[PDB]
């Protein structure tokens, strides 16, 4: 009784097969990146509005990455876009060495895994690997971890 | 009444992901010569194209 | 993994396999197509004329070719069968020979809805009752066990065999499908190796010194690539002995084809079809073996026929002949000719009347002997 | 060394040895002497169409050597009790080795049935009950011959043909075609040599950069192209080996599954030998003989096992079809050479014409002929 | 980026006749129809109307695109839309591609066998004119090759082209093989020469022009039969060369992967005979012609049954196909004089009569006519 | 590096060879009607029209540009740009190229199925003569191979020339092979003398020429038979070699593509004998006829029904051609002995008469003259 690893381990795509949830009724403002935190902006007609992570936000899921909805690389404006809610994924990170596990991450500007130190929130899951001269952590989401103040 | 007031084409496959359609121009002039003439004015041609989603 | 959602997830694996790999295509192809195109005849029947225009103007060989196919592709396949009859779909079907259509569904769109557990009739432990899901915005529905038949690959062990509902498994296997991948590594392989042949390396002190991504670097390697391009036989190098080195170095290649040729084997002997008819090349060494080649590969799927094509035969023709006793046989596969059929004929006419003008062998019967065996004589019924 | 099902279902190697030979063995037909007439015999025979039946019963007879079949009669009794003298069947069922055992053991003196077993529990499963049925509806079919001190420890039951010798020549052919795969994804390998490059720190920009920049311009280096590198700090260097002999040493291992499985190889490899023009048919004919002898002991227990069962009349012969490919051409000179043979002197003879149409027709004719006179 | 079926089929021979061998040859073969009073007026119409080409572009097509539509016009005084009532009459034949022909209207109810089968096409030829509606009769569809389910489902109902990925790359792979052995020659012998203080010299002037000039100039001057001095304290002048072996092989197994994976063989796409054995390539040949029949059992009988029904007003007939193989006079003569043995050599004592007799003779098409008769 | 298919045509001879083999050799098989009431009146009006030089390069032209016309001039009594009526007459055949005929007028009626097709065909020839307009029923155009329609309307509906890229690339390399291994032939030896102080003499003076004239000198009388002397403390004289194998084998496999690309076999674009076997070219030779019967078919026959009802009066006719097979006099004798025997060897008893005996024995192409009679 046991979950199926998935090998490829790029950035911004899903890293195990157990409980996730990918929401894809979401479009996009400005320009986003493959593995980067999202935040909620709006909503119209039952779509979400996204952008990429600023300061003072909560985040929402993490970019997912398709090789049919985004021909060119990243993210475009006006583009729907797919959003992991609830999983583990890979992220991109400006940190140098891996945290402890199961840690409280915290996300710096333009939603990048900075911090091992939070409060509440995702949590790290012992994924840690190395991408073009910057590394790669592997992150646990979960639904309601990040409640929007007030 | 959107399908009944507009016209519906099917030039596209379903797996059609952006489509494109040009459009064309011309340029000339003419003159009045004599038997032995040795220049004359041309003509060209030019192009331009649009997209969708 | 993830997937789109209108791409259920349903074998797409193996079937990307089958769509794309053209190996796949030709062993899963080869047998049922020339299976059904062989033909049949029937004995019994008052006259065949009338019977081969009914045949063909019902003309369902397509459907039977895809229906076998996808049996031995998924292992299992349905084909339905709606008759002229002033009934539910569901009841059984009274005496009778009437077809009106016939269509065919994979393995996936069928289940058992009622099953049978009876003591007095034989019938017990085989499903009843079929609920079909085709799909495409329609209702499912449920059908007679008489109505339509299951049409399944080869025979498994009952211990998979419960568990798999009752149906076979794909044509191919692990083995098969291992052995079929690794021959485009070993191309792939073989590409590099011609590619690697030849080598050239170029030496100069103090090379090192060089920023990356700068201009000097750039013109420089500008410059190797520009000597490189315009070296050749009538074409030399200067260089500079104190500094500079050129040297070439080279490996050979030997024993790839026959590696391949190796390879190759693998994935026929373990297919059980042979070169002649997967690789498509003859062996050119000898002049009157490939006939006998033939007749190996005849002999093997008529084999093969007498297993799944004959249940067919007896599932539809009930419903479509008038009489009551008929024979099914099948036409001896080999392709004939000219010359061996005219001579053939030659014989079959002499040995017909050379010695039955004494005895009391006589004519009504004779034409109608003489002409059984299928001849080029067309002859008018009479006497 | 596993479990022989297993094993069965993933290789195809087991699956042509343990399946070419019932399949054939049970296709080949066979005739029948002594009775009326044979329409309604054959009209009887594709109407029960039980082959399907008999083909894995044979084939799972000699995988896992034991197999069973139960009968059905219209009788009107209960199904333990015996059955009267009579030629009805309805149904017939095959099962394996696990689901059969005995109950009741018999050693009367008198009778000759003394020593083997009345009365056979069948536990099919199901979720019905096992049941008890009378030797009288039971045929077991075996597999090979095996030693009696084994046979008594296996319940009187034979064993597989799947041997240990069997399972583990054919095993290692798969590592030899591994390690072939090995040889030539080895054969050739290239070296950089860099001074210094042991003060990098593990897993950082530097080192990834360098590896990088190493598969880069390996990936465009080849025979028109041209590397550069510094004469003092690094070195590029090549090494290369050769193969051979791996073809012959892979058909030597194949010559020895096919001497041990015991089929040879115009039908356990399908390669025509291509030398030669006329030694197929013989490859051929040796493949049939063997397989008739292994049909005359296993295939003819079930034809008086049932075929008393269907006929009503008394005495009669199975013969067995004489086992070669017929051809049209041919078999045109067989019949004009048959039709002469009967008459071309029977004239000055008693032999007459009522008997000489029952010599002509016997053997089976392309020329059909109306019962008569 | 090399994968658009349009550009590759004209610009790679390989793919041209790959493609287009089989369905030509298909055509060239012939047939004929019994239960027909007469054949010479049937041949009259068939070459008066004249449609073979079209039969073979239309057969090309459906077997690179995957699918193609033939239109056929009859001589009636309805509208094209409306369906077509029983006759024998023909007036042209138009073939499209896979491009120009879509769906209008679903036929889905319960008592036809034919719901959820296509009812009114959509053709759109362009060229500037209205495209219009075409009732199922009149059109007739050629499919390629069969699919998944799932992906018949998916391509509306059409089929994929006889170029898959495999065939694709399998064809590219030889282009690259070759321009390797033409590199490989090229590089066969390398010459060099050491000077030292060479690289004292300044950068595109006037003296590196006139080393290079007279480099140049004294390479194109040796040979066997020519020397060249250098001078032994400052410079030397050093050849190298690698072998070649192995590469015609190598070809040969390129070119045989391409045969396995296409299905046709040899004597027929590489176009040499083997030459070792006399008589193994007529095998061959019966070899290709018998695969050529079992395809063409699946595709060219559908346009038989569906244009012939429109130009014979005789009831009941059947085709056959004329087994295809090569005539030679002289065993065609000797067939036919079998044959005329055959038909009477005995005869003559039952009541096999003339009236049979001439049928039967001129049944099997021979080399000799008969005036109809008694 | 695109260049025009002309220049290379009448350049280059295994281009003409490819362009030229087949067309020629296809007309020049021959042809029989039947249905006429006799055929020497017919061989001597072909003969007298002599057209076939024009039809030969007629064809040449259509397979090489993918395009060719032909005007044919009536006895009639009407402008050139009428249709033509009913009738048999026939005065002269002239043949122009691709580029000298356009299209003038357009035709989109429903009514008739020339609907798409040309109406008027404009003729520019040139040579200081005023282009003209034909009706349609007195041209006829020849195109080349089939093309994607995509292509096909983008060419005016019109063919491409059969020597495409994969062609016309694989020509030039082999002549670049070639003249590789001309060089690696000539690069077999090399001689080195080293001299030291070599470097001290100037450049382009008198020493200098001295030198390598006495270099020259003592190098042409070098050999087997003769030596050289050599001064031990300053110079030295060495000599490098290199080996040649393989080369023969790569341009075989050169030759190889070329004939896979062409789709002509061996004995016919090389015309080199194998030689290891007697009797499988002949086979060779049947695959080539049936190969160039199956193109014939395909284009051939359309100048035939072109231009036979323009001459011959009878109201119906059929083509047969003729069996593509090299007739030996022995086994033609053999035949017709056959075919005697055959014709009258079981007619004695039934009514198979003398009169028409008689035209089956004339029919079947004898030696037997035989005059017209009962």
């Amino acid at each position: 009784y046991e979950n199926l690893f998935l090998r490829p381990a790029c950035p911004g795509n899903i890293s195990d097969t157990s409980t996730y949830n990918i929401d894809g009724a979401c479009v996009a403002q400005g320009d986003i990146g493959f593995g980067s935190a999202v935040q909620v902006v709006g909503i119209v007609d039952g779509v979400k509005v996204v952008a990429a992570l600023p300061d003072g936000g909560t985040p929402y899921g993490i970019a997912f990455r398709s090789q049919y909805e985004h021909l060119s690389g990243k993210i475009l404006d006006g583009e729907v876009c797919n959003v992991v809610s609830h999983g583990r994924v890979w992220t991109l990170t400006s940190l140098g060495e891996a945290p402890s596990l199961f840690s409280k991450l915290q996300f710096g500007s333009g939603g990048v895994v900075t911090g091992g130190s939070g409060s509440a929130g995702w949590t790290f899951a012992g994924g840690f690997v190395k991408h073009e001269d910057g590394y790669i952590i592997e992150v646990q989401v979960k639904q309601n971890a990040f409640i929007a103040p007030p | 009444s959107a399908l009944r007031v507009f016209p519906v084409t099917t030039e596209l496959s379903p797996t059609d992901k952006t489509f494109e359609y040009m459009t064309f121009d011309k340029v000339g002039t003419a003159q009045i010569i004599a038997d032995y003439t040795d220049d004359l004015p041309l003509v060209d041609a030019l192009g331009t194209s649009e997209f969708g989603k | 993994s993830p997937k789109p959602f209108f791409m259920s997830d349903a074998s797409y694996h193996v079937g990307s396999f089958y769509n794309d790999n053209a190996t796949a295509k030709r062993i899963v192809d080869v047998i049922p197509e020339e299976m059904v195109t062989a033909g049949f005849k029937i004995s019994g029947v008052k006259d065949e004329k009338e019977f081969k225009s009914l045949w063909d103007s019902y003309k369902i060989d397509p459907s039977l070719v895809d229906a076998l196919c996808w049996a031995r592709l998924y292992g299992g396949a349905a084909i339905v069968a709606i008759i002229n009859d002033n009934r539910m779909l569901t009841s059984p079907v009274k005496p009778g020979a009437k077809l009106e259509g016939v269509r065919v569904y994979d393995r996936f769109a069928i289940t058992i809805e009622k099953r049978v557990t009876n003591a007095r009739s034989p019938r017990y432990g085989e499903p009843e009752i079929y609920k079909v899901s085709p799909g495409d915005n329609i209702q499912p529905y449920l059908i007679h066990h008489t109505r339509i038949f299951i049409a399944d690959g080869e025979r498994v062990t009952p211990q998979m065999r419960k568990q798999n509902q009752g149906w076979g498994a794909s044509v191919l296997n692990k083995s098969l499908i291992d052995a079929i991948c690794d021959y485009d590594y070993c191309e792939s392989l073989a590409t590099q190796i011609l590619r690697r042949k030849q080598q050239a390396v170029w030496k100069v002190k103090g090379l090192a010194e060089m920023c990356d991504d700068d201009d000097a670097q750039y013109a420089a390697r500008l410059r190797l690539a520009q000597v490189d391009d315009n070296s050749g036989v009538g074409r030399a190098i200067g260089i500079d002995a104190e500094t500079e080195e050129y040297d070439v170095l080279n490996s050979d290649i030997s024993g790839v084809p026959e590696f391949l040729s190796s390879k190759m084997d693998r994935i026929v002997s373990l297919s059980g079809i042979h070169e002649i008819i997967i690789k498509n090349k003859n062996v050119g060494g000898v002049s009157a073996s490939q006939n006998t080649a033939l007749e190996t590969f005849y002999k093997l799927v008529d084999r093969k026929r007498e297993e799944d094509y004959r249940p067919l035969l007896e599932f539809l023709l009930p419903f479509i002949v008038d009489e009551q006793e008929w024979s099914i046989e099948f036409e001896p596969l080999s392709v004939p000719s000219k010359k061996e059929e005219s001579e053939i004929t030659k014989n079959n006419v002499e040995s017909v009347t050379k010695a039955i003008t004494e005895q009391i062998i006589d004519l009504e019967e004779a034409r109608d002997t003489l002409r059984s065996i299928a001849p080029e004589f067309k002859l008018k019924d009479g006497n």
